[PDB]
């Protein structure tokens, strides 16, 4: 694929000095960068990657998938209450990949009202196209032949043959209803689109055609006999089984005998419309060369053998066959040969192609064929799981999954994660280790945000990872949240001096409810003890306890020995005096500032206090 | 997404995202380092911060991780290394957001590359010059953002000729959290591994043959998932090449090589990874840059061609 | 959808926001009330024609101009007066108080505060004095008050990103400002040309910051784009009369809903703004809806006829 | 943790099994000696145990050696299953010198006390004391 | 008999709001015995993940924590409640073994234990009613003893009683019929109570009315419960499609008493006439054993259809003259 770097300023023009191109790859899928190391060429060109989806519509295709995948259960493996398992497992399944394709029905929807570009619609819709095939053909009848559901099935291909194609669109009905050079109704033209509506099971417009010009008319007249046929004959249209395919072996019957009655009978018409009506009534009853005759392309004739002639998946090989002998295959759009293949056993070797189509459906397409049992891990041996190891659907899940994480957006993040976690195979501790390395790329912004990366860190045991994002947040208030044992002893340094200076926060220390909840940490009980000091201190006896608190604190613990001094000598008894001595005994340049700042010589004056208390201790 | 001007006036050497891929810091000869910031609200770069930073050509730059602030490294050619960090409580294009909080003379010949190395290693970093010798410094005390201390000296190259203007080196760490410590140099046409040893000394572990020119460029990817480990490089022969390190004359490393491709016919100048290793990306002459996919089968693929 | 009616005219109606992580749809709602003696701040839940339940009231001098909740259990009102209020539900026991409130948020003598929002810890007001203040929870005095900010009548307010906010004033003009700023004077103005039609409503689109929705006196809605010029990027017909109220969806805003004097509340489905389809939701036959509130499947609205309207199921 | 969890911790329980005395313990619990010096203990007149004290040495052996054969025949499988594989591994990787101290025959804890009839009689003697312990 | 008692709810349990955890299902936990270390792991490694995510980890922990400690709580609850539930039924079962037992050796008179009768019919009727369709499970035990209590049958008080029962419990029969619950082996025992009730009981004022109000109840369900017996016939079970098909015998028998009937209209709207005449070729394959009274019913049902006017119409339409020469029987 080649995609134009910018449309607007292209970098370079001829074989000019070949330039010096650069890129990097940014950690976000749509934002990367390019630039030259060259002279006069200073721009700066942010690229996104190609094809890369950034739309609200697909985030939401991704959750419904994301959904489907975990609602799955135990259900999205394969197990290769007893022979019940078995058609269970396969009637959940087949659901699912119903799911599936009504998830992408509606982000297909979405595509085609809220656009740009609509290339992304039609590529969607041709996606959905070949999975309605792919679920008609093995999602419904779990290998048992049409009679096992012939209601489920019959519904399944009439919806996949009247959503592949347009056609006949009404664009064309009222193209036919107008053109003249013929009397009426009456030419190739009326009837090719009549059988065409039939055997694509369309029986209602199909009988709105016919009650449109000579029902009753040319015909209720003319031959009152044909008049029947075509009249019964839309009776046993109206009544089509689709339920019991007994109701349809009647049918059939009903069938066989008109076409004969008037295949044998008086002939009061036109030398066309006879056979106009002979053919109409043969491709009702399953005649194999007139359903070939009449049909446009290889799946409107595989569509009416299904329903006119035989309903057995029996002869599907046949009846392809035939079909691709009368229409081949149409390369005009992707999905035929896939349906082609479907039909014809071969589902593999459409994952890569998928892939390139959109990462995300091949990703859970290849999931829901290993549900089924449609593809298996072949390996059999490298301690870890991104890789040919396990499967083929692990493998394009997984990348999905690592795809994700670059594109920025914290909506599917918990799709990536839990993507991964869901994974059916790899050692928990592989996927610990995987998990490990990615979340410290989430794009957290809220506190739930972070809350749900913890959550995940637990749930996953990563308190290496934990304390790493933590430390990324710590980097006044914030300090105060936040109270790593040199950051925590720093912080502790600070609080004393701020301390020695002198408002929730402290007492809380020492909404409110909620906040002391949250608090039930040296740094922290000093702090408090401190402030305990300053309260009383705020309020004889309790000055002294006070101060033999603030002596403590010291013993425990330059500034802060100054702060005590500054405040024995603002206060100016054996237990008091041995507090002094020890002081004493455990007697830079911040130091002697703050001591400027109180005096607005440090030890001199120290000692002289010192001895005004060993006096005063001697008096009493 | 429409280009913009940088806002230096020489050639511009190189760009690199922050963490989050948020932000951008470049350098440029004319001296200055510049850092754009990704406005949330009009999805425009504009510029954060420019600022002179060193008396000749800055050809190297880098951002270290989150958990340890908001730093930035620049090499130039005036034999130097700086280091600086972010003070938000400045305005932004002041010139003085950036303070320097250390710088590196040790180095005796010009600086071509310098690179953080993973977070579970501390403050950590390499650089190489045209002395040929690979130095490790550490912010040993990850408080004391200037306590930065020399971890070690490695001669790379032996004897460089007094008279050859055509040089080149590169760095790149391996960034695997999960996997002993070791990091890849390219020098000239040569390319070897370094490990950590027991001994807590860079040993010589491999070597990466098959350059036949100058290596332009080299980065170690990211081994999310996988047991091996993949390392990609542009060289002026024309070839981006990746090679397959597994660890099972006196290694206990592996070297595969995965591929070869010559698409961009002429040299090439940038190989990048993606944040998953699930993306590479290759720059060269032809003005173009491709983006490549792994296979099944582990064969590399172009999945789109930008230009 | 369903009335009750409450016996008095209803100007404003807000749904409780639920608790964090909540799977619960809203069953709470504020109300206040206009035009009467005795006004009312009223809180109300439903019950599982519905049943609500009066949880408790509390007198309001002045008729209630605006109403928003800044957590869960505070709601701030704004006054005729020119008072600002933030009440407090004390839930243990069904009791509404004033937490606090500055009296002189917007005078001239009395000037009416017009718009009230909150960004807990922030509450932004503006009124017919033109003046616009930040206060914040617990602080006595606003943060910062822009005296003589806009000289025609201020209608409405919005944050963009905090301390960057937008006015709709009775010009039809829409101008931002920033706490931080020097002077009285916007940072941008945007306004459609011709008539000056008074705007009397504006919201933020919930994802898009640059991006706002006005109703206006001539019952239109206005989409703008703040990085796109200085004329809206959409002007849509809509309503017969003013358009009081005009509210993005909060979680799908491809959805918005609007109400007039008109007696009509209309839902917008837009499932973008930059880059329709329109369902009338009352009863032909309602006096002025003055009010909404939209929260996940619910939605709630006040009318001159002193009906409340409900809903909890608006996409089932 | 070999099949799931890393192989960082793997070297921490293979030094825990190799350098606890556990495997050294069950190895001569399957020994002739170590059984019959406690069936001879077990086995002793009833005339003591009856003019004995509830505090005797003798009702506190035979309590602790009761209680050493439950442990054993509780811990054997996981022994055998867990401990012997290991160690025979590492003696034949590394270089260890060791004498062994079992016996090949005995499979089992069993096979060297079904060949002791009179435990069952001991043991079914000593119901009639009263020790609620004991019994 | 005081053990059965639905008050409780030990079937329903209270599940919490649980806005995390959600998607943790016991899958590895699970003889039903859901093991905790199973799940105690997963949410061990979700909360390392999430922690390791660096998201708001240390305040939404205790949420995590007390869920935690409500799912160890309700994985016990669940437990105990199965553990109550397979002892309850074992309970039941042996109480039917019993009752069975007993009621069918007992050479005393009837008309003396008729008060004991009547009292377990009233001590039943609710126990019916309360687990109808519940569970497949309770009502087999339940089912079998009302069966053959109906075929072992001052008086005129006892006969209104004993009737009026045997209408009641002729409702919760075709109700369960009409919804296709429980296993085929429950759902032929009804078959069987239902035949003897219409075949014996209604089978005079007193029977006209019987009879009027008992028609009434099949018209209440309509093809709804026809159609469930139509498709019981040729099925895979042997005794049930037996059982069914001699039911339909009962229904248009005491149908004509009551000149059309809308039974065998709906039998041919069903498409039940067409498949029954299909299935009369290759009779002499089919044709004391299990085979041959089934047959039997098959035949003799035909002959029933053949004896109204408007049959002759709906299986004349069946060309039954040509599937009996397939079979080459004669």
């Amino acid at each position: 694929i080649l995609v134009p770097m910018t449309v607007n300023d292209q970098p370079i023009e001829k074989n000019g000095d070949k330039m010096p191109l650069k890129f990097k790859l940014g950690p976000l899928s749509y934002q990367n960068m390019a630039f030259i190391t060259a002279k006069d060429k200073y721009k700066l060109y942010p690229v996104r990657i190609p094809r890369l989806d950034t739309s609200k519509e697909f985030s939401a295709y991704v959750s419904g998938l994301f959904e489907i995948y975990r609602d799955l259960g135990d259900d999205r493996v394969f197990n290769v209450v007893n022979s019940n398992f078995a058609k269970e497992h396969n009637a959940t399944v087949n659901l699912a990949m119903e799911a599936i394709l009504n998830e992408l029905e509606v982000f297909i929807g979405r595509v085609k009202d809220q656009d740009g570009r609509v290339n992304r619609f039609y590529e969607l819709e041709e996606s959905l196209t070949v999975l309605n095939c792919l679920r008609t053909m093995y999602f419904i009848l779990d290998g048992q032949d049409v009679e096992e559901n012939r209601s489920e099935f019959i519904e399944s291909l009439l919806n996949w043959i009247n959503r592949s194609d347009g056609e006949p669109d009404e664009e064309y009905i009222e193209q036919v209803f107008s053109v003249a050079g013929k009397k009426v109704f009456e030419t190739q033209y009326f009837w090719k689109l009549l059988n065409q509506l039939v055997l694509r099971g369309l029986l209602s417009q199909a009988i709105g055609c016919i009650e449109r010009s000579d029902l009753l008319p040319y015909l209720s007249d003319t031959c009152a006999v044909s008049f029947d046929a075509v009249s019964d004959s839309i009776e046993l249209l109206k009544q089509y089984p689709k339920d019991s395919s007994s109701t349809f072996r009647e049918w059939k019957n009903l069938v066989l005998k008109l076409s004969q009655a008037f295949g044998s009978s008086a002939t009061d018409i036109s030398g066309e419309l006879r056979d106009y009506i002979e053919d109409f009534l043969l491709v009702i009853g399953g005649n194999q060369r007139k359903i070939l005759q009449y049909s446009r392309t290889w799946y409107e004739s595989f569509c009416g053998f299904l329903l006119y002639y035989i309903p057995s998946l029996e002869l599907s090989a046949e009846y392809l066959q035939m079909s691709l002998e009368a229409n081949v295959v149409d390369i005009t759009n992707d999905w035929e040969q896939p349906c082609v293949d479907i039909i014809s056993g071969k589902i593999h070797s459409i994952l890569p192609v998928m892939e390139s189509l959109d990462s995300c459906t091949a990703a859970f397409t290849a999931m829901i064929c290993e549900a089924k049992g449609l593809i298996e891990n072949i390996f059999e041996g490298l301690e870890d799981l991104f890789s040919y190891r396990n499967g083929m659907a692990s493998y394009m899940l997984n990348s999905f999954a690592f795809e994700l994480c670059s594109l920025g957006d914290k909506e599917l993040w918990p799709v990536a994660i839990g993507l991964i976690a869901l994974s059916a195979t790899g050692t928990r501790s592989a996927k610990k280790m995987v998990i490990a390395e990615l979340l410290p790329h989430y794009p957290f912004v809220t506190n739930d945000d972070i809350e749900w990366m913890l959550s995940i860190c637990v749930e996953w045991r990563l308190p290496e990872i934990a304390k790493e994002i933590y430390t990324t947040l710590g980097n006044i208030e914030s300090i105060a949240n936040f109270s790593l044992v040199k950051s925590y002893s720093w912080l502790l340094f600070e609080a004393s001096c701020m301390e020695g200076q002198k408002v929730l926060n402290a007492i809380v220390s020492k909404d409110d409810v909620i906040i002391p909840q949250d608090i039930l940490v040296t740094n922290s009980m000093r702090q408090t003890l401190a402030p305990y000091a300053v309260l009383s201190q705020f309020y004889d006896r309790e000055d002294w306890g006070q101060a033999l608190r603030l002596l403590l604190l010291l013993i425990e613990f330059h500034y802060l020995v100054l702060l005590v001094a500054k405040f024995l000598y603002p206060i100016f008894e054996d237990s008091v005096a041995t507090v002094i001595e020890v002081i004493e005994t455990k007697w830079s340049n911040l130091y002697e500032t703050i001591i400027e700042a109180d005096k607005s010589a440090t030890l001199l004056k120290n000692l002289r206090k010192k001895l005004n208390f060993k006096l005063c201790q001697a008096f009493m | 997404m429409q280009p913009f001007d940088s806002g230096h006036d020489d050639l511009v050497h190189d760009v690199v995202y922050d963490f989050y891929g948020r932000h951008v810091a470049t350098c440029s000869s004319d001296q200055h380092i510049k850092v754009f910031k990704l406005d949330k609200d009009t999805s425009n770069w504009e510029l954060s911060d420019s600022w002179r930073a060193h008396d000749s050509s800055i050809v190297a730059i880098d951002w270290a991780s989150p958990e340890y602030g908001r730093i930035i490294a620049s090499a130039s050619y005036d034999k130097t290394v700086k280091l600086w960090e972010e003070d938000p409580d400045q305005e932004e294009c002041s010139g003085r957001r950036w303070n320097k909080l250390c710088t590196l003379n040790d180095s005796k010949g010009s600086l071509y590359s310098v690179k953080f190395a993973p977070a579970h290693l501390g403050l950590k970093l390499a650089c190489l010059g045209n002395d040929g010798i690979l130095r490790l410094y550490d912010a040993l005390e990850p408080s004391d953002l200037r306590s930065w201390t020399l971890t070690s000296e490695m001669k790379v190259l032996s004897i460089p000729p007094a008279n050859h203007l055509q040089s080149d080196f590169c760095l790149s760490w391996c960034p695997s959290r999960f996997s002993p410590e070791k990091l890849a140099v390219s020098a000239l046409e040569q390319a070897i591994i370094y490990q950590r040893g027991k001994d807590g000394k860079l040993h010589v572990a491999a070597k990466l043959p098959g350059h036949k020119s100058l290596i332009r460029s080299i980065s170690w990817a990211p081994s999310i998932g996988r047991w091996y480990q993949l390392i990609a490089t542009g060289c002026k022969d024309g070839r981006i090449r990746i090679f397959k390190i597994t660890e099972k004359l006196q290694s206990n490393l592996q070297v595969e090589l995965l591929s070869e491709h010559d698409d961009h016919n002429g040299e090439v100048w940038s190989v990048s990874w993606n944040l998953t290793g699930t993306i590479l990306s290759s720059a060269g002459d032809d003005g173009k840059v491709r983006l490549w996919k792994a296979t099944y089968s582990n064969e590399f693929k172009c999945m789109s061609v930008i230009t | 959808i369903y009335a009750k009616f409450v016996s008095q005219k209803i100007s404003k109606t807000r749904w409780r926001p639920l608790p964090p992580g909540s799977l619960q749809t809203a069953e709470t709602f504020a109300t206040g009330s206009w035009d009467n003696e005795e006004n009312y701040i009223s809180l109300w839940s439903i019950g599982d024609e519905g049943d609500h339940q009066l949880l408790c009231d509390i007198r309001h001098h002045g008729d209630v101009m605006d109403l928003q909740f800044f957590d869960q259990e505070r709601i701030v009102a704004a006054s005729s007066t020119g008072c600002v209020t933030v009440f407090l539900h004390h839930p243990n026991n069904q009791t509404l108080s004033v937490n606090q409130q500055w009296t002189t948020a917007h005078y001239h003598s009395s000037a009416p505060c017009t718009g009230v929002v909150c960004n807990n810890p922030e509450i932004v007001t503006v009124g017919e004095d033109g003046r616009i203040n930040l206060f914040r929870a617990d602080h006595k005095e606003a943060v910062r008050t822009i005296d003589n900010a806009d000289s025609s009548t201020l209608h409405a307010v919005t944050f963009l990103r905090t301390p960057e906010i937008l006015t709709v004033n009775s010009i039809g003009q829409l101008k931002i400002w920033d706490f931080r700023q020097q002077g009285n004077e916007p940072s941008q103005i945007l306004s459609l040309t011709g008539d000056r039609v008074p705007l009397h409503c504006v919201d933020r689109h919930p994802n898009q910051q640059h991006v706002v929705a006005t109703g206006g006196q001539d019952g239109m809605l206005s989409i703008w784009d703040v990085r796109q010029g200085t004329m809206p990027v959409s002007l849509l017909k809509a309503h017969e009369a003013e358009m009081w109220e005009v509210h993005f969806h909060p979680s799908n805003p491809e959805h918005l809903f609007t109400c007039s004097e008109d007696g009509s509340l209309w839902h917008w489905d837009a499932s973008s703004w930059l880059s329709i389809e329109i369902t009338s939701l009352l009863p032909s036959r309602s006096l002025s809806v003055n009010t909404l509130d939209v929260l996940g499947p619910c939605l709630v609205c006040g009318t001159d006829a002193e009906a409340i309207y409900v809903t909890r199921h608006l996409f089932s | 943790n070999i099949s799931i969890d890393d192989a960082m911790a793997a070297t921490n329980l293979a030094t825990y099994v190799r350098l606890h005395p556990f495997s050294r313990v069950m190895e001569w619990l399957f020994n002739e000696k170590v059984i019959t010096s406690l069936i001879n203990t077990i086995h002793q007149d009833p005339i003591s145990l009856g003019s004995a004290s509830p505090d005797s040495p003798l009702v506190v052996s035979i309590l602790r050696a009761i209680q050493v054969m439950i442990k054993a025949l509780e811990l054997q499988e996981t022994y055998l299953h867990l401990v012997r594989p290991e160690v025979l591994r590492y003696q034949g990787e590394a270089g260890v010198r060791r004498k062994p101290v079992a016996n090949a025959a005995y499979s089992a804890f069993e096979d060297g006390i079904l060949s002791h009839l009179s435990l069952v009689v001991d043991l079914g003697k000593y119901c009639n004391l009263g020790h609620a312990e004991l019994t | 008999f005081d053990f059965i008692n639905t008050d409780y709810k030990w079937e329903e349990i209270p599940s919490p709001h649980f806005t995390y955890l959600k998607d943790l299902d016991l899958g590895p936990c699970i003889g039903v015995h859901y093991d905790i270390r199973k799940a105690q792991e997963i949410l061990a490694l979700k909360r390392k993940e999430y922690e390791h995510s660096q998201l708001a980890t240390p305040e939404f922990l205790e949420t995590v924590e007390l869920e935690e400690k409500v799912l160890i709580e309700w994985l016990t609850v669940r437990n105990r409640a199965n553990l109550l539930l397979t002892a309850r039924l074992n309970l039941l079962q042996a109480w039917a073994n019993l009752l069975l037992v007993m009621i069918e050796s007992n050479d005393f008179k009837s008309t003396p234990k008729m008060a004991f009768l009547l009292q377990a019919l009233q001590a039943i009727l609710p126990t019916l009613e309360a687990f109808s369709s519940l569970k497949s499970d309770e009502a087999f035990e339940l089912a079998r003893v009302a069966k053959v209590l109906l075929w072992k049958l001052e008086q005129f008080t006892v006969g209104n009683l004993i009737g009026d029962k045997l209408f009641q419990l002729f409702q919760l029969c075709l109700s369960a019929i009409s919804q296709c619950s429980g296993t085929p082996e429950l759902r032929s025992l009804y078959y069987s109570i239902c035949y003897r009730y219409l075949t014996a009981v209604v089978d005079t004022r007193s029977v006209t009315n019987a009879r009027a109000r008992t028609l009434k109840a099949i018209t209440l369900y309509g093809d709804r419960l026809l159609n469930v017996i139509c498709d019981d016939a040729y099925g895979s079970d042997t005794t049930c499609q037996t059982a069914a098909m001699i039911l339909l015998n009962a229904l248009v028998h005491t149908s004509r008493a009551s000149v059309d009937c809308p039974i065998i209209d709906a039998l041919n709207r069903l498409n039940f006439i067409g498949v029954l005449v299909d299935s009369l070729k290759e009779i002499l394959n089919e044709w004391a054993s299990p085979s041959q009274q089934y047959t039997s019913a098959k035949l003799a049902l035909l002959l029933q259809l053949c004896q109204t006017r408007q049959g002759a119409k709906y299986v004349l339409q069946a060309n039954l003259f040509r599937a009996l020469e397939q079979s080459g029987v004669f």
